[PDB]
RNA sequence: CGCCUCCUAAAAGGUAACGGAGGCGCCCAAAGGUCCCCUCAGGCGGGACGGAAAUCCGCCGGAGAGCGCAAGGGUAGAAGG
RNA sequence: GGCGACACACGUGCUACAAUGCCCACUACAAAGCGAUGCCACCCGGCAACGGGGAGCUAAUCGCAAAAAGGUGGGCCCAGUUCGGAUUGGGGUCUGCAACCCGACCCCAUGAAGCCGGAAUCGCUAGUAAUCGCGGAUCAGCCAUGCCGCGGUGAAUACG
RNA sequence: GCGGGGUGGAGCAGCCUGGUAGCUCGUCGGGCUCAUAACCCGAAGGUCGUCGGUUCAAAUCCGGCCCCCGCAACCA
């Protein structure tokens, strides 16, 4: 994955949300666009909308799931099954 | 073994080192 | 079942033979036989027993071996699939991880075609 | 009678803790190991085999005790079994060979499990028995990986004096008999 | 007991990987085991053997606090 | 269309109709004689492969099981194993 | 975000099913090209991907760079294997704002199908087929097993 | 009333002798052909009209019920 060397990678700008709703008290839906960005031990508790393309998934976010990407819990693709 | 990454001819194939095929 | 929960195919050479195990590849081999200084040409059926209790005691302590393993990996995807990321699905649908192409192949996942 | 190591630990370390966690005021009242009855279900000797001779002296090695037959009470379709027919093996040990299988389980056969996380502690009959089950046979130390040509493992009834599941567990656990629960 | 049919049990000897000697009983007298209760990790006590891991994760990151707050 | 069992049959026996319902035309060399042991079905709980049901353990269970085959009578204080 | 879907169906391919083989070590012989936020000698940290230094060269000077098959030796002994390298767990490296979807590479573990392929069907007539490595374009990196080139070793057979 | 049947989509075996569902066609996948038919190579699909019963076990033996085929229904 992402080299060690280099640092956890949030967007700022997300990053920046998350610590301001703990601060003057927490907590209402998130609405973004990165999906690229790490899920962080700050964000655990929250509940983030992750856009896949389409909708804003209300993802409520947890202790065991810290290392993965916020797109990894806003499913892409649309399948039912074949036939 | 040509696709076999554990080998020296398995590097080989891939143009890759390592441990199997250093330099 | 001699080491480790396995009984080692003998009048095998003895780094191979310990490749049998669920845990140990060649790696773990040609370790284990430095670190308890045993000759890895010689077969099983030509180990001392002082040679068998040190290789046995060594193998079993410095690595998760059989069932114990097979757990954590059971458990690693266990959460994955619980958790609800897309690594969870595939082991959920039993579909590829690894972001291959399943348009076609994906044989080794799936299971034998099913035409229609 | 032979002195056994675990027959005089129920003597000697065994039965006065009992006396104590429990306060009974009569010696028989006290828990005590009433017969150990193992079991070979088998069936696997049905058609196929009417050659199964060396479970039977594998059974014998394990418990110096030559099992007995059990056969088909009734016939029937689906296990393929007709009215009679060779199923199982049987052995009760009881006094001496009793202790002498249960000390080799307890220090030997069950460590030798695979992957043994402790006996399960809801296996008690609610009437102050337990029932255990192997899939090996190859657990025990008497049998080599040379004298056995195919797996099969047994049931084992430990039948005790108590009347009471919680009787039962303790007696069975200061004997030796660990539980994950 | 009957004669004959049954396994003749002797003074035997249980020898462990550990070095342990059981005194017992049984249809061989010499026996070799690769494990006993004396040093059976379920037994002594709770051995962790190799996994003394704690988990680790999720929070067992913490590479690192460098972010930016 | 002869034979066996139940009902009709009106509490002895017997009792008809093209009245209501089923069976027999075999079988067993042990499924016979005797002596000695043994006791079921089923229910709840416990036990590797083992399942509603294979074999094992415990408690309850007068007989509802079994007795070669229909039915009835009988029957574990055996006629059952 | 999709173009990378996946009950399936076809074409073109890669790597195999092994002993005329596979692996480890030591040892040879090419050609064509490319290369100034470019190729990077050598040096040191890491098993390694790499990372820090750092010499040279606008290159018949310096570098990519080792060619590989071959060769000397040792191991494996016919087993789903030291054949085969798919799939999965985990730890990492690199590029790039960013590798969830969706990159390559490295290391430990996992070690699938596959025992030479039904009907059918393709190519090649000599330095050819077969087999082995190597370079370039595109390009941050790369899903290239593709393409366009280059040499090594090197056949069988054509009655008609 | 008497005899005979009901089983993959179609038409027939299997039943009598209990355990073991078969043949042709059709159907789906793939070949050959420009394509098509034919043809070749593969594969799928019947819990046996039902409800009951005998048995260890029923397409198979037995009974009830539905449906279809054939014969009979005379002296009046
Ligand atoms: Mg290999
Ligand atoms: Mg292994
Ligand atoms: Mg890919
Ligand atoms: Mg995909
Ligand atoms: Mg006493
Ligand atoms: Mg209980
Ligand atoms: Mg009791
Ligand atoms: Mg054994
Ligand atoms: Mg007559
Ligand atoms: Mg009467
Ligand atoms: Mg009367
Ligand atoms: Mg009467
Ligand atoms: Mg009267
Ligand atoms: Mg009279
Ligand atoms: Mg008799
Ligand atoms: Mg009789
Ligand atoms: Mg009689
Ligand atoms: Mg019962
Ligand atoms: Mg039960
Ligand atoms: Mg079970
Ligand atoms: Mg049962
Ligand atoms: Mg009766
Ligand atoms: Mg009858
Ligand atoms: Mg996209
Ligand atoms: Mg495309
Ligand atoms: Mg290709
Ligand atoms: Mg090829
Ligand atoms: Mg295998
Ligand atoms: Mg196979
Ligand atoms: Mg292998
Ligand atoms: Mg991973
Ligand atoms: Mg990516
Ligand atoms: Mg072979
Ligand atoms: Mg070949
Ligand atoms: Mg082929
Ligand atoms: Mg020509
Ligand atoms: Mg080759
Ligand atoms: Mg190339
Ligand atoms: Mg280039
Ligand atoms: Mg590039
Ligand atoms: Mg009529
Ligand atoms: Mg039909
Ligand atoms: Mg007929
Ligand atoms: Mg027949
Ligand atoms: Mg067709
Ligand atoms: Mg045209
Ligand atoms: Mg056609
Ligand atoms: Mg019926
Ligand atoms: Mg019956
Ligand atoms: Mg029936
Ligand atoms: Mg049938
Ligand atoms: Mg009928
Ligand atoms: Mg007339
Ligand atoms: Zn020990």
């Amino acid at each position: 994955p992402r080299s060690l060397k280099k640092g956890v990678f949030v967007d700022d700008h997300l990053l920046e949300k998350v610590l301001e709703l703990n601060a003057k008290g927490e907590k209402r839906l998130i609405k973004t666009w990165s999906r690229r960005s790490t899920i962080v031990p700050e964000m655990v508790g929250h509940t983030i909308a992750v856009y896949n393309g389409k909708q804003h998934v209300p993802v409520y976010i947890t202790e065991n799931m810290v290392g993965h990407k916020l797109g990894e819990f806003a499913p892409t693709r649309t399948y039912r099954g074949h036939g | 073994g040509k696709g076999d990454r554990r080998t020296r001819r398995g590097k080989i194939w891939r143009g890759t080192y390592g441990k199997y095929r250093p330099r | 079942a001699r080491i480790a929960g396995v009984e080692i195919p003998r009048n095998k050479r003895v780094d191979v033979a310990l490749t049998y195990i669920y845990g140990i590849g060649k790696a773990r081999a040609k370790e284990a036989l430095e670190k308890t200084g045993i000759n890895p040409a010689t077969r099983v059926k030509d180990l001392t027993e002082a040679e068998v209790v040190r290789l046995r005691e060594y193998v079993e302590n410095t690595w998760k071996l059989e069932g114990e393993l097979r757990a954590e990996v059971a458990a690693n995807i266990k959460r994955l699939m619980d958790i609800g990321c897309y690594r969870g699905l595939r082991h959920r649908r039993g579909l590829p991880v690894r972001g291959q192409r399943t348009r076609t192949n994906a044989r080794t996942r799936k299971g034998p075609r099913k035409t229609v | 009678p032979l002195d056994v190591a675990l027959k005089r630990k129920y003597y000697e370390e065994v039965r006065p803790e009992l006396i104590r966690r429990f306060g009974y005021q009569n010696v028989w009242e006290v828990p005590r190991l009433e017969k150990v009855v193992i079991n070979q279900g088998l069936g696997e000797a049905k058609e196929d085999a009417r050659i199964l001779e060396k479970a039977a002296q594998e059974l014998a090695l394990i418990t110096g005790q030559k099992p007995a037959v059990t056969r088909a009470k009734k016939s029937i379709s689906n296990f393929k079994l007709r009215k009679g027919m060779p199923i199982g093996l049987r052995v009760t040990l009881r006094r001496d060979r009793m202790w002498i299988f249960l000390e080799k389980l307890l220090n030997v056969a069950l460590p030798r499990i695979r992957d043994f996380r402790g006996l399960n502690p809801n296996s008690f009959d609610g009437r102050g028995n337990y029932n255990l089950g192997l899939r090996e046979q190859l657990i025990f130390p008497e049998i080599t990986y040379d004298m056995v040509d195919a797996l099969r493992g047994m049931d084992i009834a430990v039948v005790t004096t108590a009347e009471t599941d919680e009787e039962a567990r303790a007696l069975l656990e200061l004997l030796g008999f660990p539980f994950r629960k | 007991m009957k004669e004959g049919i049954h396994p003749k049990l002797v003074p035997a000897r249980i020898i462990c990987g550990c070095g342990n000697v059981i005194e017992t009983y049984s249809t061989k007298p010499e026996i070799y085991v690769e494990v006993c209760s004396k040093c059976h990790p379920f037994y002594t006590g709770q051995q962790r053997f190799v996994d003394t891991e704690g988990r680790v994760e999720r929070f067992q990151r913490r590479y690192g606090d460098s972010y930016r707050k």
